[PDB]
């Protein structure tokens, strides 16, 4: 393979620990998952490109519509979330256990 | 793990493929018929009992449908279950004709000349 | 062996994905997250997607304008953190960092299977097809194909947005 | 779990370190049963000093009419005592 | 000595207090997602190591 | 004896009733046509009658 | 990984103890540090050193099981010259329970995981000799 | 290559003239000087704290809004395709759904700001 | 939320199931989990409160980090092959992460956490769809991919779940808790068989369904979320109670019940394969979501639990709202074993 | 003489908010009757800000 499709995948894999590994407030981790779709798009768009698949030229134009509304739906929840304890911060998300 | 879904000339959803008509089909006093006819009896009693009206004798109409509905669905799943190992059936047998030498016929031996070994119980 | 113009722009996507990972301020993720963004635009210009890197610059420069509007809101702390105002956030960056070099030191130096294959780098210009024939731009073709091919596409891709509009109605309402 | 079950003794140790923590007492001629006003020679204010530093050290508001009556360090382990509803 | 005692001991009373400390170590969560997601990277981890580099 | 609607009054809903009761004898006639049918093709597939 | 177990049974079970004993302590030493780590995952150890310490512990633990584990039954096959004997792992599984007994100081744990770890292990070497499957392959 | 070399230039420029303006006068910095304007007077609290935005729902809208440019813009290629009335109903489609989620919200209150 | 609204949603759920269930693109399987998760997220919130949103918080961040490790390994198996079609994956890595994301998605162990405290801050009609109706679709992608999985991996991740499952259902007084770890260990009994017979695995989902749907509306005839508030219903229902005990014992496995017809199958189908220790182990777990059962029906119907004063006035009023199809699914959840040989129409 | 029945005492073993209670879980509280816990005193401060006199 190019480096270029390793420097991706692991921008992948960073974005994805950065997810799973918390600091206090919600809204980083959402950043963490558009930068995950973000390089989801970069490296679909360049094995499409590669190959000349014609045909799916347009699937990350769909991917990236998705992306929008998985983003629109954490940012209402970050905003009932903060409406209800005036933070952002995670660890106010305790009240169900195991 | 998915034996005879890919099965060649296979239409997607019939329920009922056509060659299943050359089979006979259950008997309408079949004692599985009557089992889901019994099934659908106790729904009608459980549904009467739950909204606290006379178990035996509150719903006559919704007894029959419940015994009606039950019978007729118990009819097509014992159509398509019959059809289904009538299927499994026939792969079988013109497999095993088709490769004769992975099921050999061996010559089997008289017990008289077969030496089994005996253990005393003591 | 050309001007390595795409590894250096992938090893900046690379960085900055580090740097919106590490989880500074969401200020300086999205700051990052932009920088990503503009990176990946021009890698994917570099192999001929023009409209598709564009149009990624400019949805996260708009979804990168609302974060930050949102994070003005209700995202703030009287200290904002930076990469280099606390030791897990420094700590963390510095580890992307490093784990990112040996990565790439691993890989154009030797040839070794990291996580799925091997690869020995060459440059991105080996791979590609040096075809000769066109008055049109296939990417353009194939992303207008979406409105004679792609029906079934568009028709699930306009449901779902109606439906997140209701969502987020939905969700937001309170009460 | 929470915090151990505090005690007497804790809450005796805990006043007579906070009140060798003020620096118009003496450290040594200071006892469980000294009198601010007589044995410390302490002045009405510095009594409401001392009052806000016991509110500092157990974490619980004390009103004025309770802290009027507190005149000696023992008076303190009694009301904190009272309050928290500890026999021992 | 041996009904009410020790074949008490061995066979169901064992069970039970085994069963009651694996139910106390498995349910005792603080419902905290960060520790949770820890634990999820962790498993990823070894899946594609302990596993994926198997076949 | 009730004080209020009742919604089950004295009379029964005929509507309601006659519309199971017609559910299933169409649902037992159906069953039959469709069992007289099946033993008849079978027969004539088979060749038995 | 399985290469640890395939470096631990391509040597012959009454041959060559210290290799043997080496890679039951590294197996053991393997399972220890994958059950700190989800330990510190889902319980905070409150500081960087206490958390460096349960890993310790548990590494150290799990390690010593595994070479006191290994050691015996390799010992023990090749004393008693009996290879492909389903005793010497029971011997072995007993004394890696008397170890994990002795580390955790408790005369019960000790006693019910010698019992334990050694039916475990001679139940292990039953289905080496006969060729049981725990994950089968999906054959029919 | 050109663009690069545009994009260099440009912001070498912008760079410099920061250095010049940044080294070129006489600096007199003393603490007076460098404290926050508050047109008289000390700030009571911090310029970090959180700021409510009373336009946040029309925020999360213009993010699905947003998407629906990159779907139409590919339009003009696609008025080269040979099926035309396809495309056509397609097109009318996709645009109906956007008219019928502003429509929504509109009369859902969702575009009054809070209070 | 307006009625024509809430029923949009669910059938806007049900359509990106049936997307998922009818697709032979691997795009066109990940837009029908992205419109079932943006439509699932606000049936969760229906009833507004802090712990709804916390559940419906959670739930988000579980689901989107897993489409994000499914649309990477699509992307990865299309590097590897230029294949958009489910057939079977031509990477084990890209089939690793396929693996991981729809145990994910269904809750799996180690996956698991996700599962009882989601459950417990909803409503019972949520939790309801979230046990019943979620499953389906990963489930069906997992029996489309059944001869790419790694069976090692697969089989650890069911036994944990049985186990985890067991052991976290000892220790709850919820009632929503208890049913998410029941979901969780017949989860895992139903990802044990995939890798040998996807027939077994829909006949596990069905029955497993119908007991769960029969559980549910049950618990919702009976307004009541915790042991003690269950233990009032037999001063006021008592049909309710003996419906529920017998509901209970066949969801322990216990022969001649329905419950006991999968775990029969499962086991007798995994013999066939030379798998003997594992099924042994299985059911030797289960026996303890027997034993919670069994606690629970202990203080519910086979004793008499005090009750309150005001039971008096509830005995007055009779239920407004009455459920279609609790008598049928009862009927199915408990008689239905002598009609086993019907399996073979589902394949 | 008459069969036994749970009583209060008997039933208090499953009011817990948790069975079987350790040292760590004893301080959990069940949670309320209806699915709502109360409003916390997280009062949001106004920006105050100083307009004029330049
Ligand atoms: C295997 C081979 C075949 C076996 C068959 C299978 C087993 C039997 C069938 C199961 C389903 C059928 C019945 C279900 C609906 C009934 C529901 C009910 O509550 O009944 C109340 C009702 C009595 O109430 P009522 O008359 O309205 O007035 C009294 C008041 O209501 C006062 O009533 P109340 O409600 O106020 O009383 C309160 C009471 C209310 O509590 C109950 O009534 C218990 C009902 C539980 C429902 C059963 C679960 C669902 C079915 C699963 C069965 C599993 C079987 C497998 C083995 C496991 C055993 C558990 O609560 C309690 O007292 C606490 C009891 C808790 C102790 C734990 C035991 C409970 C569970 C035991 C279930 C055993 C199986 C069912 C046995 C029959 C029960 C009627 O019972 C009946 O009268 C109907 C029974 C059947 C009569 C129909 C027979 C047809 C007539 C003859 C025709 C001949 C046919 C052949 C022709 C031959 C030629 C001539
Ligand atoms: C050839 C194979 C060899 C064997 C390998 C397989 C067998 C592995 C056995 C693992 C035993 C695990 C259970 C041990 C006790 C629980 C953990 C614990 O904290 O114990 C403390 C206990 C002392 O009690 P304590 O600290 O006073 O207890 C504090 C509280 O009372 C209570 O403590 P706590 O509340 O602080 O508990 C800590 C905490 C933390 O919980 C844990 O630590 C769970 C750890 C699970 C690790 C599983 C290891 C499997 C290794 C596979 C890889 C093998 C590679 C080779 O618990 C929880 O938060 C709940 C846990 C359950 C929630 C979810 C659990 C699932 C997570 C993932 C499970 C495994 C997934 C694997 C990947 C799946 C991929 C699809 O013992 C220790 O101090 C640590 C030593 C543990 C014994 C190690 C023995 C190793 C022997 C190896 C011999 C090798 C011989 C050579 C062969 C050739
Ligand atoms: C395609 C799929 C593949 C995807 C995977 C690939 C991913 C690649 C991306 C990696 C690039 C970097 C990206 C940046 C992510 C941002 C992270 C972040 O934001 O931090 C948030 C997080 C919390 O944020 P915070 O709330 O602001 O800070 C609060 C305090 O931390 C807490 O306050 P406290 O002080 O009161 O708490 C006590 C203290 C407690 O801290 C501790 O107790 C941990 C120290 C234990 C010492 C370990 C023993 C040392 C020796 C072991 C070596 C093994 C071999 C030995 C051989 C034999 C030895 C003779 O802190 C903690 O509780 C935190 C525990 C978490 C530690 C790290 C988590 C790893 C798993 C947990 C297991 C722990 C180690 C056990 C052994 C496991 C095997 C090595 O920060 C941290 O906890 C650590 C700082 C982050 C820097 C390290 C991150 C690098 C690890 C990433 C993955 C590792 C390699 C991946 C692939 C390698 C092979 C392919
Ligand atoms: C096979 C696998 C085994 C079975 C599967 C597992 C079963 C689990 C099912 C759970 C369903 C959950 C549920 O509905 O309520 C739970 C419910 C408990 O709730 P509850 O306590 O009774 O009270 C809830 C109230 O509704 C409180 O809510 P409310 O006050 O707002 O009442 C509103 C109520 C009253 O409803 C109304 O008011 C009617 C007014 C009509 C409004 C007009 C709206 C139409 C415009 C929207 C069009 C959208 C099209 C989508 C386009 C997609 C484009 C790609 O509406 C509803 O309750 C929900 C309506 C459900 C709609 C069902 C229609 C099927 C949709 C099929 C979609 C597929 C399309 C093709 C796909 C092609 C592929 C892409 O459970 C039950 O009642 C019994 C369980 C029954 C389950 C089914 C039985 C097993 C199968 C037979
Ligand atoms: C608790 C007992 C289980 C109850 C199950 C629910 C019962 C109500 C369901 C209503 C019946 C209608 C369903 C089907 C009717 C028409 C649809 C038909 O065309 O589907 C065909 C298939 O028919 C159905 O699948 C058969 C459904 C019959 C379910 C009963 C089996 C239950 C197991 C034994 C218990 C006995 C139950 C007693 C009845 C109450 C399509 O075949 P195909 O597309 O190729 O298969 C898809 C799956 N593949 C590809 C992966 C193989
Ligand atoms: C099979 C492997 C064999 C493992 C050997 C260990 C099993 C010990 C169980 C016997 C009982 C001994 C005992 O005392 O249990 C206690 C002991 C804890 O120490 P305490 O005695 O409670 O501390 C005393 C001061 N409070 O119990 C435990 O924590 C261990 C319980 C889990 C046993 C292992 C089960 C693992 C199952 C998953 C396998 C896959
Ligand atoms: C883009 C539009 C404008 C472009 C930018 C370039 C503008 C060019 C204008 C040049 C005008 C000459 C600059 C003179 C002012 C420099 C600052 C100044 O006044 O400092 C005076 C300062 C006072 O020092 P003291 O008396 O010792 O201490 C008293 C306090 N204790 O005296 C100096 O330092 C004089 C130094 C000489 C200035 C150098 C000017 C050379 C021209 C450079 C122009 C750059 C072009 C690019
Ligand atoms: C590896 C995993 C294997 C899984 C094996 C599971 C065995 C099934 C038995 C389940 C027993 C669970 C007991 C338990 O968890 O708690 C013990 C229980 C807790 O009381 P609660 O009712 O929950 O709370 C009251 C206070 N609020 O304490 C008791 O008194 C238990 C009384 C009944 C115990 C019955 C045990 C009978 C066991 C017979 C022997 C065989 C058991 C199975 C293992 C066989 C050996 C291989
Ligand atoms: C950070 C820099 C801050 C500096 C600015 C501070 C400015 C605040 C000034 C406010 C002044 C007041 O409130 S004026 C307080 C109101 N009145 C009086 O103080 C005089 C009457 N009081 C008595 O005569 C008592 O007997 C007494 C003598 C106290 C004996 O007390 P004890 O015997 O009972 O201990």
């Amino acid at each position: 393979m190019p480096l270029v499709y390793m420097n991706i995948i692991m921008a992948f894999a960073i974005a994805l620990a950065g997810l799973l590994m918390y600091r206090s407030h919600l809204m980083s981790s959402l950043l963490c998952l558009e930068g995950m779709m973000l390089s989801l798009f970069i490296m679909s768009t360049l094995i499409i490109l590669n190959t000349h698949f014609t045909l799916a030229n347009m699937m990350p134009i769909i991917l990236l519509v998705f992306a929008a509304c998985e983003a629109a739906l954490g940012l209402s929840l970050l905003v009932m979330v903060s409406n209800t304890y005036g933070t952002d911060y995670v660890q106010n998300l305790n009240l169900l256990q195991c | 793990m998915t034996m005879m879904s890919g099965r060649p000339g296979r239409v997607p959803l019939q329920f009922l493929p056509n060659e299943a008509r050359s089979l006979p089909p259950p008997k309408l006093t079949d004692p599985r018929l009557v089992y889901m006819g019994f099934l659908g009896y106790c729904s009608g009693l459980i549904d009467n009992a739950i909204r606290r009206r006379p178990v035996v004798s509150a719903g006559l109409h919704r007894q029959l449908l419940y015994v009606t509905s039950f019978v007729f669905f118990g009819y097509y799943l014992l159509k398509r279950q019959d059809y289904m190992y009538a299927l499994r059936d026939h792969d079988m047998f013109a497999y095993v004709k088709s490769h004769p030498e992975d099921f050999p016929e061996k010559d089997k031996k008289t017990y008289g000349e077969i030496l089994e070994e005996f253990h005393p119980v003591r | 062996m050309t001007m390595y113009i795409a590894f250096i722009l992938s090893t900046i996507f690379v960085i900055g994905f580090v740097g919106f990972s590490s989880k500074p301020s969401p200020i300086y993720g999205g700051l990052g997250l932009i920088v990503s963004g503009g990176v990946g635009c021009g890698i994917v210009l570099n192999f001929g997607g023009s409209f598709l890197g564009l149009m990624v610059f400019l949805i996260y420069l708009g979804g990168m304008l609302v974060v930050f509007g949102y994070t003005t809101a209700m995202a703030t702390e009287m200290y904002p953190e930076v990469w280099v105002s606390n030791k897990t956030v420094f700590g963390a960056f510095v580890s992307g960092l490093m784990m990112e070099f040996c990565m790439v030191y691993y890989a154009l130096k030797e040839e070794e299977v990291e996580i799925i294959f091997k690869f020995n780098g060459l440059g991105d210009w080996v791979i590609y097809d040096t075809g000769d024939s066109g008055f049109f731009s296939e990417e353009a073709m194939g992303i207008a194909a979406l409105y004679s091919y792609g029906t079934w596409l568009v028709i699930v891709t306009g449901w779902s947005l109606l439906i997140g509009v209701v969502v987020i109605m939905e969700i937001t309402r309170g009460n | 779990s929470d915090a151990p079950p505090l005690t007497l003794e804790a809450i005796k140790d805990r006043v007579l370190y906070v009140l060798k923590l003020y620096d118009k007492i003496d450290p040594e001629k200071l006892s469980v049963n000294s009198h601010f006003m007589k044995d410390l020679g302490l002045d009405s204010l510095d009594q409401v000093e001392i009052i806000m530093a016991m509110e500092d050290e157990f974490g619980f508001e004390i009103p004025d009419i309770d802290a009027e009556k507190l005149m000696c360090p023992q008076e303190i382990v009694d009301y904190i005592a009272d309050k928290k509803d500890v026999y021992e | 000595l041996l009904d009410l005692i020790w074949l008490e001991t061995i066979l169901p009373k064992t069970t039970s207090f085994i069963q009651m400390k694996m139910s106390i170590m498995v349910s005792n969560q603080k419902g905290l997602i960060k520790l949770y997601f820890l634990s999820f990277l962790i498993t990823i981890m070894i899946s594609m190591t302990l596993f994926n580099y198997h076949e | 004896k009730f004080y209020i609607r009742e919604p089950p009054h004295g009379s029964p809903d005929w509507l309601k009733v006659g519309l199971t009761l017609g559910t299933s004898v169409f649902l037992w006639i159906y069953l039959i046509k469709q069992h007289k049918e099946d033993v008849l093709e079978y027969k004539r597939r088979n060749g038995l009658e | 990984a399985k290469t640890l177990l395939h470096k631990y049974s391509d040597i012959p079970e009454g041959t060559e103890c210290h290799r043997k004993a080496y890679a039951s302590t590294s197996i053991g030493g393997a399972t220890g540090l994958i059950v700190s780590a989800y330990s510190i995952a889902l319980k905070p150890p409150a500081s960087f050193l206490e958390g460096v310490a349960r890993t310790g512990r548990y590494t150290f633990t799990s390690a010593a099981i595994g070479a006191i584990f290994g050691l015996t039954s390799c010992i023990s096959a090749q004393v008693r010259e009996k290879p492909d004997d389903p005793l010497n792992y029971f011997i072995g599984g007993c004394a890696g329970g008397l170890t994990l007994g002795a580390r955790t100081r408790s005369y019960g744990i000790g006693a019910a995981a010698c019992a334990y770890m050694g039916l475990t292990a001679a139940l292990v070497k039953m289905g080496q000799l006969e060729g049981w499957q725990v994950f089968a392959e999906p054959k029919v | 290559m050109n663009i690069m070399l545009t994009l260099l230039t440009n912001v070498t420029l912008a760079s410099l003239l920061v250095l010049i303006a940044f080294w070129l006068p006489q600096l007199n910095a003393y603490s007076e000087k460098t404290s926050p304007y508050e047109c008289g007077f000390d700030p009571m609290g911090s310029a970090r704290l959180p700021f409510s935005m009373k336009f946040f729902l029309v925020a999360i809208t213009f993010l699905l809004f947003d998407l629906e440019i990159a779907l139409l813009l590919p339009l003009p290629w696609a008025s080269q395709t040979n099926n035309l009335k396809t495309m056509l109903t397609m097109a009318l489609f996709l645009l109906i759904l956007l008219a019928a989620s502003l429509a929504y919200e509109w009369t859902q209150k969702g575009l009054e700001w809070a209070e | 939320m307006n009625p024509i609204i809430y029923t949009t949603l669910i059938m806007t759920v049900m359509s990106g199931t049936m997307l998922v269930m009818i697709s032979s693109h691997w795009l066109l399987i990940w837009i029908g989990f992205e419109m079932n998760l943006l439509a699932m997220i606000p049936v969760l919130m229906k009833n507004f409160n802090p712990r709804a949103t916390e559940a419906a918080t959670k739930y988000f961040l579980t689901q989107a980090t897993a489409s994000m490790m499914l649309m990477m390994a699509i992307i990865i198996n299309l590097l590897y092959s230029g294949q958009w079609t489910i057939t079977k994956m031509f990477n084990p890595v890209a089939m690793t992460m396929m693996t991981m994301a729809l145990a994910m998605k269904l809750g799996l162990s180690p996956f698991h956490f996700w599962v009882p405290e989601v459950t417990q801050g909803i409503s019972l009609q949520a939790g309801l769809l979230l046990l019943t109706w979620q499953k389906l679709a990963p489930l069906s992608v997992l029996c489309q991919i059944s001869q790419s999985i790694n069976p090692n991996l697969m089989l650890t991740m069911a036994m944990l779940s049985i186990l985890i499952g067991g052991w976290g259902g000892l220790n709850q007084t919820q009632l929503r808790k208890i049913m998410a770890y029941s979901s969780i260990a017949h989860m895992g009994w139903m990802t044990a068989v995939l890798p040998y017979n996807t027939t077994m695995t829909i006949l596990n989902l069905l029955i497993y369904i119908t007991m769960t749907l029969a559980m549910f509306m049950l618990l919702i005839h009976s307004s009541a979320t915790t042991t003690l508030s269950l233990s009032h219903t037999w001063n006021k229902m008592p049909v309710i109670t003996s419906l529920m005990m017998v509901t209970l014992l066949s969801m322990g496995g216990l022969p001649p019940l329905s419950g006991f017809m999968p775990k029969w199958m499962i086991i007798q189908e995994m013999t066939k394969n030379e798998s003997i220790i594992m099924p042994t182990l299985m059911a030797m777990t289960a026996l303890l979501n027997l034993y919670f059962y069994m606690r629970l029906a202990y203080s519910s119907s086979l004793t008499m639990f005090p009750s309150t004063n005001n039971m008096k006035m509830k005995w007055q009023f009779e239920h407004t709202k009455q459920m279609k199809l609790l008598p049928t699914m009862i009927v199915l959840s408990t008689l239905v074993l002598p009609m086993t040989p019907a399996l073979s129409s589902l394949n | 003489a008459r069969q036994w029945q749970p009583d209060v005492e008997w039933a208090e073993q499953f009011g817990g908010a948790v069975m079987y209670p350790t040292k760590e879980t004893a301080h959990w509280k069940p949670p309320p009757w209806n699915d709502v816990d109360p409003p916390k005193d997280t009062l949001v401060s106004n920006l105050t800000l100083n307009f004029g006199p330049q």
